[PDB]
Order: C-alpha cells, then structure tokens, then sequence
C-alpha cells in the first residue's frame, strides 16, 4: 500500500575480478580495485576474462573485451534499481 | 479569480521582461544551457541531428561536460533526443568533452563520432586532451570504444592542445580527420587518413595557423566550385568566426601556408561579431546550415558583454550559408525561420522628439532624428526598407527604448567606417563591439531583424549578419534614429506569431 | 486502529518530487548529491520527462546506511488496546448510607 | 453560536499583535487570534499572465499570484487583510436512542 515496488535489495558487491591473467584486491570503503602488473605489462590492452558480482548484478564493463588501463577506469554495478559506482586501477610495480 | 490585462500596445513605458527557460526558435533546453553545436546531417532519416555540449552555471568540479542531441528537419522546429555520450568519471581521460565530429559508415551501418576528452588536473606525463571515439547502432544508444587511444604527442604535436576533430570523407573512400592542435609552438591543423575508422595515419601537416592564432572547430567541405574551410578564433582579442576559399583542396593547402594571408575578401573572412562562435556547417544536399552558439550576458545585463572574452554556452543560432558569384560567403536567415512568422501585426509612431517628418508609410529622418513605435513580442520579426542620402551616413536601430528609458541598445550602421556598431546609448554612452560587411553603392538596405525572446539576428541586404543577445528586449518599444546623415524608411512590417 | 495516516512520499515518490523540482528550477538533477541518478528526457513540446531513477545502495561512504523504503508512520504506530473494568456496590438507608 | 470581538487593548499589545494580527494592523474591533494574510488568486500559468499581473518579487511560471488590495501595481506588505476568523458560525450535536 505504500512500497513504491523499486526493488531496494540490489546486491551490488563484487567478489573478485581478474585482468587478463591477474587478479585484482577490492577495497569496499573507498570502493577501489587495484591491480598490479611486473613492471614490464603492457598496460594498454588487457581483456576482462572474469568478473562475479551478485545475483542479478548488471556491469558496463562486459567479458571478453579489451580495455586500456592507463588511467583509473569508473565501473558502474546496478541491481534491480539500484547502482554502485567503483574505480578500478592498475599500477606498474615499482 | 478575475485576471488582469494591460494595454500592452498604447503604452512606450519601458517594461522589466522576463526570458523563459526554454526557447522555440533558437532552440535552449529547459536546463542548463548549449556549447559548441555538432552539425550532422543523417543519411538514412534525411534530416538533421546536431549534437552539442550541456553546460550548467554550478558545473560539477571534475567531469562537466554532458552531451545531448538535437534532431531537426529544418532550422525552425528542433526536438531533443536526451543524453548521448555520458560524462566520464572523475580520474578517467574523457572527464571533460571537447568539440568533435561524427559520420555515418555504411559498410557496417554505424553512426561513428568522434570527441575530446580532457583529463581533470592532469599529471605532466599525462595527455591533457585524448581524442577517442563512439559508435552507435541507430543514433540512440552510444558505447564508447575502449581500445581506442589516440595521443598527441605520439606524433609529435602538444600534449595540452589536441581538440576538434572533425572528420570528413572525400570522393575517393577515405576519411580524413583533422586535428587544430599545436607544433612546436605554432599552431597546425594536422590531417589523419584512415579507410575504417580504425588506424589513423598521420599525413604529414595540413595546414598551419596564421600569426600563432588558435582556431576552433575547424569544418573543411566544397560549395559548387569553391572548397571553404571555416573556423573559430580562440584568441580572446578577436574571438569571432572566420573563413577561407580556395578553388581546390591543393589551393586551399597551398593558401596561408606560411603566413601568406590571403583573405577569402575585403572583410578578412568575417561572417558574425563576439556573439556568435563556434559556427560549424552542414548541408542537406540543396542548402547549407551553420550552427553556432550565441552566449550569454553574466547578470543578465546586455551593457556587460564581458572583458577578454564573452561567458562560454549559450543559446543555439542556426544561419543558412550564401555562395555569391566570386565565392564570397554570407549569411542567410533559414527559410523555413522566416516563414514560420505569419500573423503580423500594425505599426504606429509613439514618441516624437527630433525634426522627422512623417509621410504615409513613408518616414524621413535627419539629424538627431528619432521615432519609436510600439512594443514588441516574443517572436518578432522586423523588416523594412532604408534609403541614405549618401554612402556615409550613420543610422541605427535601437532596442530596449521606451518614453522613460534611462539607456538603451544601439546597432548603428556607420556608412562612413563600412560597418556597423553595437554599442549602449542612453546613460551609458558605452560602445560595445562592431562587425565589418560591404557598403551597398545605391545606399539602398534591406534591414531585417528576426527576434526570438532574448536573441536577435539582423540581416541588412543579404550582405551583413549580425547576431546579439539583448535581455528585456520582448514587450518593449524600438527605435529608429539617426545622427550624421538623412535616411528615409518604407514598408516597416512586422511580424509575430 | 489509527485512521488520519498523512500520505507521505515513499522513496520513489520523493525522487521524482526532488527531479520535479529540479528541473523546474532549470538545474541539473544529478547535482543532487543524495546517490539519486535521473535517466531524463525532452518530449516534443520540450517539458522534462523522467524516463527512470537509481540510488546508491549506501548512503554513506563507510557501507554502513543502506537504502531502504520506509514507512515511517505505519512503524511508530499500531492497534491500541483498551481495558476498563468497573465494580461499584452501594447500600442506602433512611438511617444510614454508603457506597 | 457566539461572536468573539476584542474592545479595549494596550497601544503596545496591539502593535505587536500576539493576540491576532500578526503584529500588521491592530486585533481591536475584530475576532481574539485573527490573522491578517496576503490573499492567493491562483497560480500563474504563462509569462503573458506574469506580466500582466501587478509586479511582485520572485514572479514566475508556477508561482502563486496575489492580489493587490489597493490596486498599486506592486505587491507590498500593504496588500493584507483579515483572513482568518477562528471562530465557527455555528456548532450542532445531534442524540439518537432507539429501543
Ligand atoms: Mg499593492
């Protein structure tokens, strides 16, 4: 009688992520991904092979595309009405 | 309730107007205001789809720069398509987007642009503005690709100044995609070949700026026999829209290689004042469109055109362009703006203060002469026809004029300097800016003023355009005067619907 | 049973009245600030027209406030119950009374 | 049903009015907690109704349009008068037993 039927639930955490063939250690606080590669990867093409989220969990990033991780790239995680907003970053070890 | 009318015609008081959030004419979304306008004409729905920036007064402090479109059969009635391209994220390259250019590939049916992204605070190693690109099935929904870096400095040019990429196909198959960036210092609109829109190949250096200037929003095509390349100056002194000719793409190279300046005419490429920029064109196969973007006036205050340089966004201002017999270029009023008014609406004389005499129709004004009629509309359109005594006379239009006005907005038309001048009479006394165009030798002009709300465009014999943003204009009285000269006026008509 | 429940606008209710007014107001609803994302449009007349809402599902950067729809009206009341039990016994007499 | 009317009051009291008024005009020779208001004619619908009303500040589409009492042209705190009277015209009950 007074829900508005906008499906607050939404999980909208993300398990893990892996780049190419590296994986990558989330920080929920400040909503980061961090992604180091050996100082010598090239850091310009890398295909996002796997990503699981949550049930129901939609991502503008898809899988099996290429992306260039020179700069910290915003991924957005929506569930039912409800979105997340992430920054995902890779860093050349030093 | 009873409400209230005022006798609007019959009273010269001056009136406090007020300007609506939306426009019709000059069209201006109902929030937040347009940038730079992306001419495009759609091959497959055979109309217009004109993008532009959105721009707010409280701008977010990182990524301020979303991208709405515009789809129009003609310059009068436009519609919005909402957003097209997102707003990139705070750290991501494509935070802020500059102007660009789009294309419709038919080999694979996808509609291709092409944008700047500006990164916020960018590091020193950093690229300050990247060109990437976006594709779109149906023009509805956009994905921008990811794989698609293009750098600046990869080539060699400026990593801070790398903006404007406007891409065109020529007869052969190619597309060409030029680049107004920076070289060594000096200024170079640099050329990209390309046959998929995939890998660029640099072909050397297209053309090279004139005495270090900055352009924007370069636009290269062919009218008939002539190919013209127009632009935007950066420089804040100049801050205007200019242009160039040449009978081929080799002649237009070859013109201003390195510091030639061969002016397109006598007017040095002038088409518009400071309130008009970013002209870029577009045609239908028949005609051609130029879009621009009228700014506006901090305070809401036509007498503060503002120092250096006038606000950024603004209102959208279509023209029609005009291929003369020599190749010269002028602006047009729309057909399609100007048959859109059809009710009109009758004239008469309010205030007598100098020495004209008043003959039917027929009005004849000497020195320190001037005669205002009645009020005004939200849509008006002026039209009326003027003879000098002589090529030196200094007659004028001014807006913003009433029994009480303390001040009001001149455009004189200054026989003797070939131009005319926008400035504020009244208190004031203040000059404002002017605009170059060609003195008839019958001293003979066709003036006509096409006013929607706040913005107004004047056309004097098919030969000067001259764009202003005039607040509290609507629902005020006008006024013609003149001050070195002997002029007589015929056939005032005026329009509104 | 409490009747006079004041009709107050749930979350989404809240978010097209804070877009409604926005707009009218001529400025960027995503300025917001309050994790609410507008998907808006224009129709042919040029009047906003709100296509569809999103929200962060915390309203707080530490994850700890998530977002909910509430009925805060219905929580602070319920069915009240009443008792009243009443036992009274007099005795009158030209003599004497009480009761 | 009754009549309320205030008579004598202290110079001071009435001006700054905290048994009716508003501390605007004087409570005497009118009802005890009278309020004198503006006067809402309606809303403005269009920029042409906006400018033919009498001047007032932050006119706009959609905004609440006064009336100007002493047909001034401009919207002032002159333009009020008494509007609310906390007093009922007349109160009824009514008792029905049926056996
Ligand atoms: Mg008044």
């Amino acid at each position: 009688d007074f829900k508005s039927g906008l499906r607050l639930d939404g999980d909208v955490w993300v398990n893990s992520i892996r780049l190419d063939e590296y994986a990558g250690t989330v920080d929920y606080q400040n909503k980061a991904i961090v992604v180091g590669v050996p100082y010598d990867y090239d850091i310009t093409r890398m295909v996002v092979t796997e990503m699981n989220l949550s049930e129901g969990a939609k991502a503008s990033i898809a899988i099996g595309e290429t992306i260039d991780f020179s700069l910290p790239v915003s991924l957005t995680v929506k569930n039912g009405d409800v979105q997340m907003s992430y920054t995902i970053t890779v860093k050349r070890d030093e | 309730p009873i409400l209230t009318q005022k006798n609007w015609d019959g009273t010269a008081t001056y009136f406090q107007s007020s300007d609506e959030h939306g426009f019709s004419m000059y069209y201006k979304p109902q929030v937040g205001f347009v940038g730079d306008p992306m001419p495009f004409y759609d091959p497959v729905a055979k109309d217009f789809k004109v993008m532009y920036l959105q721009d707010y007064r409280p701008n977010p402090e990182a990524t301020y720069h979303p991208i709405f479109g515009v789809a129009t059969k003609d310059g009068a009635t436009y519609e919005s398509l909402g957003e097209l391209i997102s707003c990139g994220g705070r750290d991501e390259q494509d935070a802020a987007i500059g102007t660009g250019g789009t294309i419709y590939n038919p080999a694979d049916k996808l509609y291709y642009t092409f944008y700047t992204g500006n990164k916020f605070k960018p590091s020193s190693d950093q690229n300050a503005q990247v060109v990437m690109v976006a594709t779109s099935p149906d023009f509805k929904t956009w994905t921008k690709n990811r794989t698609f870096y293009l750098k600046g400095d990869t080539y060699g040019y400026d990593k801070n100044d790398f903006r404007d990429p406007f891409l065109f196909q020529t007869e052969d198959g190619v597309y060409h995609m030029l680049i107004a960036t920076r070289k060594n210092g000096k200024g170079h609109i640099a050329e990209f070949t390309s046959a998929d829109l995939k890998e660029w190949e640099s072909a050397g250096t297209f053309m090279t700026m004139m005495w270090d200037r900055f352009y924007e929003c370069p636009d290269v095509f062919k009218m008939g026999d002539w190919w013209y390349l127009i632009y935007s100056e950066q420089a804040s002194f100049m801050r205007k829209v200019q242009y160039f000719k040449g009978r081929t793409l080799e002649d237009l190279k070859a013109t201003t290689a390195n510091d030639a300046g061969i002016w397109p005419d006598n007017r040095e490429g002038m088409l518009d004042s400071r309130a008009f920029y970013a002209g870029k064109t577009a045609s239908d196969g028949t005609n051609r469109y130029i879009w621009g973007w009228c700014p506006t006036r901090a305070g809401n205050d036509n007498g503060n055109v503002g120092d250096v340089e006038p606000e950024w966004a603004g209102n959208l201002v279509a023209q029609r362009l005009i291929q003369h017999e020599d190749g010269t270029l002028t602006l047009g009023v729309p057909d399609a703006i100007d048959r859109k008014y059809t009710s009109a609406q009758e004239v008469k004389v309010m205030a007598k203060d100098g020495n004209m005499i008043e003959s039917g129709k027929t009005y004849t004004l000497g020195e320190g002469a001037s005669v205002i009629f009645n009020r005004l509309k939200v849509h008006n359109k002026i039209s009326f026809t003027v003879k000098t005594a002589s090529n030196t006379d200094r007659f004028g239009i001014s807006f913003v004029r009433g029994t009480d006005s303390a001040s009001w907005y001149s455009i004189h038309v200054n026989a003797d300097e070939g131009k005319a001048n926008f400035e504020k009479d009244g208190d004031d006394a203040k000059y404002l800016f002017d605009n170059k165009f060609n003195i008839p030798a019958d001293n003979e002009y066709r003036v006509t003023i096409y006013s929607d709300q706040s913005v107004c465009v004047t056309y004097i014999n098919d030969q000067l355009s001259f764009t202003n943003r005039i607040y509290q204009m609507q629902k005020n009285p006008w006024s013609l005067c003149c001050y070195k000269g002997e002029i007589t006026v015929s056939d005032v008509q005026v329009s509104t619907y | 049973m409490y009747q006079s429940k004041m009709n107050v606008l749930n979350t989404e209710q809240y978010g097209r009245a804070m877009w409604q007014a926005y707009v009218n107001d001529g400025e960027n609803p995503n300025g917001n600030a309050l994790g609410y994302a507008y998907n808006w449009g224009y129709n042919a007349d040029g009047n906003p027209v709100l296509y569809g809402m999103t929200l962060s599902k915390y309203l707080d950067s530490k994850n700890t406030m998530p977002v909910a729809d509430t009925d805060w009206f219905d929580e602070i009341t319920r069915t009240g119950v009443i008792q009243q039990y009443n036992l009274s016994v007099s005795n009158g007499s030209e003599k004497g009374s009480s009761f | 049903t009754y009549r309320n009317e205030i008579l004598e009051l202290p110079e001071t009291v009435a001006a700054n009015g905290k048994f009716g008024g508003n501390g605007v005009k004087s409570v005497v020779g009118h009802t005890y907690g009278a309020q004198v208001g503006y006067i809402a004619d309606g809303i403005f619908k269009s920029q042409d109704e906006v400018d033919n009303h009498a001047t007032q500040e932050g006119a706009a589409v959609g905004r609440i349009r006064y009336r100007d009492i002493d047909h001034n042209g401009v919207i002032d705190e002159r333009d009020q008068n008494w509007i609310y009277d906390p007093t009922p015209s007349f109160s009824y009950g009514l008792n029905i037993y049926l056996e």
